[PDB]
């Protein structure tokens, strides 16, 4: 079902589509709806070899690897498939604003904090969208966060739990956080992280 | 934001099926040797490392991470990636995510320390050659008279 | 008046010629010094001697087998440490042991991390304070008003050591991550639930006397972690130091009086050395070289007469090992 | 006329050493400054561009913006006044010597407490004012002779980001999303404006003209007393909209039922932030992210031609000539300013 | 347009530490770089002159030639490239950053054995490139991008003083007076030119632009690409000559002295060409402008520094990406530099 929603989704705020961008669209949406979850690399490889084999059998096209696959709204007035030196640009000046006006921090900008600031936009465009992100420590899962719900005007209400803290300031912080939504219609994009627990 | 999938407190997240069913899962992991090449290699392109004799070394394709070495820097990047890798083997942290801190530490002490080093080493030398030529011009004069 | 300046310049020109000889030597091994001397600062801040040896072994392996000339005699201490820093720290209370030495080094060489203090005989604490005098301010997790407190001292531009770094409080992650905000000529961080000027002036130390004690991920990876472990040789120091001390005194305060002389004689003997080549790259003449030369000839005379006790001390230290030892 | 359209290629290109962040025109003279992130400010000749007529390195930061004014006093002598605005937190006025073709600083103004983003520069009868607004939310406005304020208010929650000058009326848009008119000289707000859903970049008035042009005409013969109507925003929302403004009280007060705008059009088709609109006849000229400028039709709301790829990068501001103005005639120019380091120059 | 004459005051004056070696001028930008002795470099900002705008020591003795070149790729961001060689035996290629106005050391070419004499830089559809020349009498090649050789050879059995460079021929001036052009890629020696009676102090080619020698004579050099040159050298005269056509890999055969300009008191130093005219610097502390077409001095700046006369810079007018503005620098033995603007 969520194949479906995000095929629907990519189509109706897409421009004129062809076989082929149909079927890489296609292929997009497969990655990000099952092998996002994929741990081992040997596990990714198998699952391209299972998109190309899927492709040949039902379906008979460029690489569709996941870093071959860029489908972003960012650089125009639809979903599209981009380029990537566009991207890498568009991002930088972007992030210099970011750091400009927010929090400076140096971040390096590589093709995987690319890729993962475009399915964070995905799903943070969604409706009843949410994220739960997996990594090491100092991989920029935070900055990057902030600066994709940045770009699509959430307000972050990250909370400043701390030492010596109880049920009642978590309960307090949650219940301005949904009376905001609710009252003022303030699009929130709430970080909780494993800490605060 | 999970750091530690194995936590105590974490895993009760991860398989808690409330959140597990509204939540779409991505996991980043740590870096490859790719994006570690990429950092590497936009950071060690400011700082003064060609100023040397380099004699292109002749190693196993998969021990190199970067493009077909041609130059220090790509010497310099490989080299910081397999300490890196070594190190997290022999400290056994296991399967344990593996933050890339110490890599871009390492990095930024890197650039810090051989700007002033090179600047150092090229003014002692200026000062060097001075003083030698005052010196022979001194002893020229002596000669004349 | 010429000659003799030559002549006493003499020994000034062979240096120089040998340093031009050694100049493309050092530029050869300039880059593979810096590399090894960033890793041993970035990495081996939480290893023993023997982790820190076998790392510098596997590093080696790695610099030889890509090409990378470095010094084969390659000393972090010679290298990352001056004598003015030597003097310094020594003066503030700092342990005579190598390890200390380069423990203290990787501290005050984290402009970026906040060093993380793991020393179980509180020892740093003084040496810290001794280092930086009135500005220290002494504050700990498990006390009342720390976060007013910590916000005076970050206003003002105190220099800060925290005790008990096994408790962390997280109300710091911003201080601990350099996560400021630039407002024109201000520096601003937010502490708690409001925003505070940084000086500039201020520093953050954390200290904590408890190994396999419990340091939250967040801040693991974002502090320089720098261990403060007795070993083999501090303990052999302190034992002789001890030894002498309740022996014969005599002997024990003409060593330290003739070891202290002796580096500030050095230290001074570098400076001059310095200031010649000044004084001839920023060109009377004749008569400042020569005033620096007898000073120099003065200096090394009386550090030649201070080299004929140091048999006595030697001839004293093999006579008491067996105690270090047992 | 005023129907001149620029042609498919500039006729003039300018090479300096930052981004572009200001770009004017002389109103008199043909003569381009430029002002760059490094805080220097230029002044290129426009028939021998390829040296400037003089530079000055007054900030220490990034000029965030400029605006000029020819001083008309009608009983003393008439010169040019540059006024400069950037992160310093400060505000430099200069007077241009033309015969020597030199800049000369006059004096500075004090008093704002964070990034100052904004100025303007417009005269009374023998008066001159600058108004000039900043992070720290508030609005000021200045003496030319004197030096020293002579009002400051705080009309936003977040910081006003742009403002515009018509009379005794000020309009601001902020880092919020909302616009808001207040009468200047009593500071007391009027009226506010909402419909965005990304920060205000520009702002400002559509003046009245004598012709038939859609939005620059008026409505009742109040607003011929009142001598305006309609505004136009530009935003991060990829948008321009054209705002229809409600009368108030007339110092005015507020109507209560009659204190909000009234979006009267919108026109999309820009791929990314709109940076700055202008206004000449019944056209429309703006310049986005996408590194184009649109050129739009005020009657029929649609756009008429494209400049695709003026600028390798962002394309920062615009600048045409006012033509509502008799004072000023509008020479058939504009110039463009980009974060390529690079300005364009149309005549003719 | 591409008559303008200096005037006779300089518009701005600079000064340095030491004796000035090598100027060069920001294609694109007021700016001005400047070397001495003392292997420094300096950039210095045309509108303000009293502080550099960048300054850095580069090398650790006096610096001997210099160059700069705009990139323009067609694929990655253009920026300006800086080439200096010194008594180091060392070359270094800088790197100017605009953005901060600072310098970026980029890598050193090395591989020289003794004093390198001057440096030459040229770019191909996408390729960057190199040359050097040093009193072990070697004329090197270097890939900007990999940093190693591409070739070397040995065109005189003096020392060379000057060379130049011209898409895939390459004319070397020695300590012997004697002139030669080679062919670059295959290195093949394709003629000479003798009738100095000093050593060469530079040489370079005549570009050909829409003038008395700038324009071809036959369609065989309409192919070539090229028909003259002129070289300067401590005889005091400045000569004109004439390359013959080789046998197109080409193979070998005279240079024809078609033209001699006198006047000079000492030695001519540096050459340049805007459009019709000629300039050339002296020891005799003047600088002259020579008309092309009549072969006579027209106007003289006498007295310019008190020292030596030691380069001159001029835009490029043959190019399409280099826009030739009305400016010129002279640099002097007396560590100052003139600057002379519209
Ligand atoms: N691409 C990058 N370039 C530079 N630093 C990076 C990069 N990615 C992460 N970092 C480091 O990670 C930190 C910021 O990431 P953050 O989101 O705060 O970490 P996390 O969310 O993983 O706890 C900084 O220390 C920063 O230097």
């Amino acid at each position: 079902t969520r194949l479906v929603r995000g095929v629907y989704t990519a189509i109706n705020t897409g421009p004129r589509q062809t076989l082929r961008s149909l079927i890489r669209l296609w292929a997009y949406e497969a990655w990000r709806i099952f092998a996002d979850r994929l741990v081992g690399v040997k596990e990714k490889n198998s699952f391209e070899q299972l998109l190309y084999e899927t492709v040949d059998k039902y379906l008979p096209l460029g690489n569709i690897s996941s870093t071959s696959l860029l489908f972003s709204g960012l650089l125009s007035l639809d979903f599209k498939e981009v380029n990537k030196t566009d991207l890498v640009n568009f991002i930088e000046e972007r992030f210099k604003t970011f750091c400009d006006e927010e929090l400076e921090v140096p971040m390096v900008i590589h093709e995987s904090m690319v890729d993962h600031i475009l399915r964070i936009d995905r799903a943070l465009k969604q409706v009843q969208g949410h994220m739960m992100l997996i990594g090491a420590s100092r991989t920029g899962k935070t900055i990057l966060t902030r600066f994709v719900a940045w770009l699509n005007g959430l307000k972050i209400v990250q909370p400043k739990i701390h030492r010596h803290s109880n049920l009642s300031d978590f309960d307090m912080i949650l219940k301005k956080a949904i009376s905001d939504c609710s009252l003022k219609e303030s699009r929130t994009c709430l970080i909780i992280d494993e800490s605060n627990i | 934001t999970i750091c530690d999938p194995t936590n105590n407190k974490s895993s009760a997240m991860i398989s808690s099926p409330a959140l597990f069913n509204r939540c779409i899962i991505n996991w980043m992991g740590d870096w490859d040797t790719k994006t570690m090449s990429q950092v590497a290699n936009n950071m060690v392109d400011v700082v003064p490392m060609e100023f040397t004799d380099f004699i292109v070394p002749e190693v196993n394709k998969e021990l190199v991470f970067t493009e077909p070495i041609q130059t220090i820097r790509d010497a310099v990047v490989n080299i910081l990636i397999h300490f890196d890798r070594n190190f997290y083997q022999k400290m056994k942290v296991g399967v344990n995510p593996r933050s890339p801190g110490y890599f871009i530490d390492g990095l930024r002490a890197l650039v810090k320390l051989v700007t002033a080093k090179y600047q150092d080493l090229q003014e002692n030398q200026r000062f060097v050659n001075v003083g030698l030529e005052k010196l022979n011009e001194s002893v020229l004069k002596v000669n004349e008279l | 008046r010429s000659i003799s300046l030559v002549k006493s310049l003499t020994f000034e020109k062979e240096r120089w010629l040998n340093t031009t000889k050694q100049f493309s030597k050092t530029s050869q091994e300039l880059i593979g010094n810096c590399i090894i001397s960033s890793i041993y600062e970035t990495y081996f801040g939480h290893l023993n001697e023997r982790e820190r040896g076998d790392m510098l072994v596997i590093l080696k392996r790695l610099l030889g087998k890509f090409a990378v000339k470095y010094d084969v005699n390659y000393r972090f201490i010679d290298y990352l440490v001056t004598l003015d820093e030597k003097m310094k720290w020594l003066e503030c209370g700092l342990d005579k042991n190598d390890y200390f030495l380069e423990n203290m080094s990787i501290v005050m060489n984290s402009q970026d991390a906040v060093p993380f203090l793991l020393d179980p005989s509180s020892h740093m604490i003084t040496v810290i304070s001794n280092y930086y005098g009135n500005k220290t301010v002494l504050l700990s997790f498990l006390e009342e008003g720390f976060v007013k407190r910590l916000e005076n001292a970050v206003r003002f531009g105190s220099v800060v050591i925290i005790q008990d770094g096994e408790f962390f409080d997280p109300i710091i992650s911003r201080l601990i991550s350099r996560e400021f905000n630039h407002a024109g000529n201000r520096v601003t961080v937010e502490i708690g639930d409001h925003e505070v000027d940084v000086s500039g002036d201020f520093k953050l130390f954390i200290h904590s006397c408890d190994p396999s004690g419990d340091i939250p991920i967040f801040l693991r990876s974002r502090v320089r972690l720098v261990h403060f472990v007795t070993n083999k040789e501090s303990i052999e120091t302190r034992i002789f130091d001890i030894t002498l001390t309740e022996e014969n005194a005599e002997m024990q305060r003409k060593r330290e009086d003739l070891i202290k002389l002796n580096t500030e004689y050095r230290l001074k003997l570098k400076n001059l050395e310095k200031r010649l080549l000044e004084e001839l790259n920023n060109s009377e003449l004749m008569v400042t070289l020569n005033n620096l030369k007898k000073e120099a000839m003065n200096i090394e005379k009386k550090l030649s007469e201070s080299e004929e006790f140091f048999p006595q001390f030697d001839n004293l230290v093999e006579e008491y090992s067996i105690i270090g030892k047992h | 006329v005023l129907k001149w359209i620029p042609r498919n290629l500039p006729s003039c290109l300018i090479n300096v050493e930052s981004s572009v962040t200001s770009v004017k025109l002389h109103p008199n003279l043909p003569i381009v400054f430029v002002a760059t992130d490094h805080g220097k400010l230029y002044a290129f000749d426009l028939f021998n561009y390829t040296i400037p007529l003089a530079s000055l390195q007054s900030h220490t930061k990034a000029i965030t913006s400029m605006d000029v004014l020819f001083t008309n006093y009608t009983n003393k002598k008439n010169y040019l006044v540059i006024v400069t605005a950037s992160k310093d937190l400060q505000i430099h006025v200069f007077k241009w010597v033309s015969e020597e073709c030199k800049f000369q600083q006059i004096r500075s103004l004090l008093g704002h407490e964070h990034i100052v983003s904004a100025v303007k520069i417009w005269q009374k009868n023998n008066d001159v004012h600058i108004a000039s607004c900043s992070r720290d939310q508030t609005v000021k406005i200045w003496d030319f002779h004197n030096g020293w304020s002579l009002k400051t208010f705080q009309p936003h929650s977040q910081w006003v980001r742009s403002i515009d000058v018509l009379g005794d009326y000020i309009i601001s848009g902020s880092h919020d999303t909302t616009l808001r008119l207040t009468h200047w000289p009593s500071g007391n707000g009027l009226s506010v404006g909402t419909g965005h859903e990304f920060p205000i970049e520009k702002v400002k008035f559509i003046h009245f003209i004598e012709d038939e042009i859609r939005f620059r005409t008026p409505s009742t013969d109040r607003y011929k007393n009142w001598g305006m109507q309609y505004c136009v925003s530009a935003s991060r929302d990829r948008t321009i909209k054209i705002w229809e403004i409600p009368l108030p009280t007339l110092a005015p007060i507020p109507n209560p039922t009659d204190s909000n705008f009234r979006c009267v059009l919108t026109l999309k088709g820009h791929l990314s932030w709109v940076r700055d609109i202008s206004i000449r006849g019944q056209y429309l000229f703006s310049c986005a992210d996408d590194k184009s400028v649109r050129c739009w039709d005020l009657n029929t709301g649609q756009c008429l031609h494209v400049w695709e790829k003026l600028h390798t990068g962002f394309v920062n501001c615009l600048d045409l000539d006012v033509d509502f103005d008799s004072n000023v005639t509008p020479r058939q120019m504009m110039v463009t300013g980009g974060l390529d380091c690079k300005s364009n120059v149309f005549m003719r």
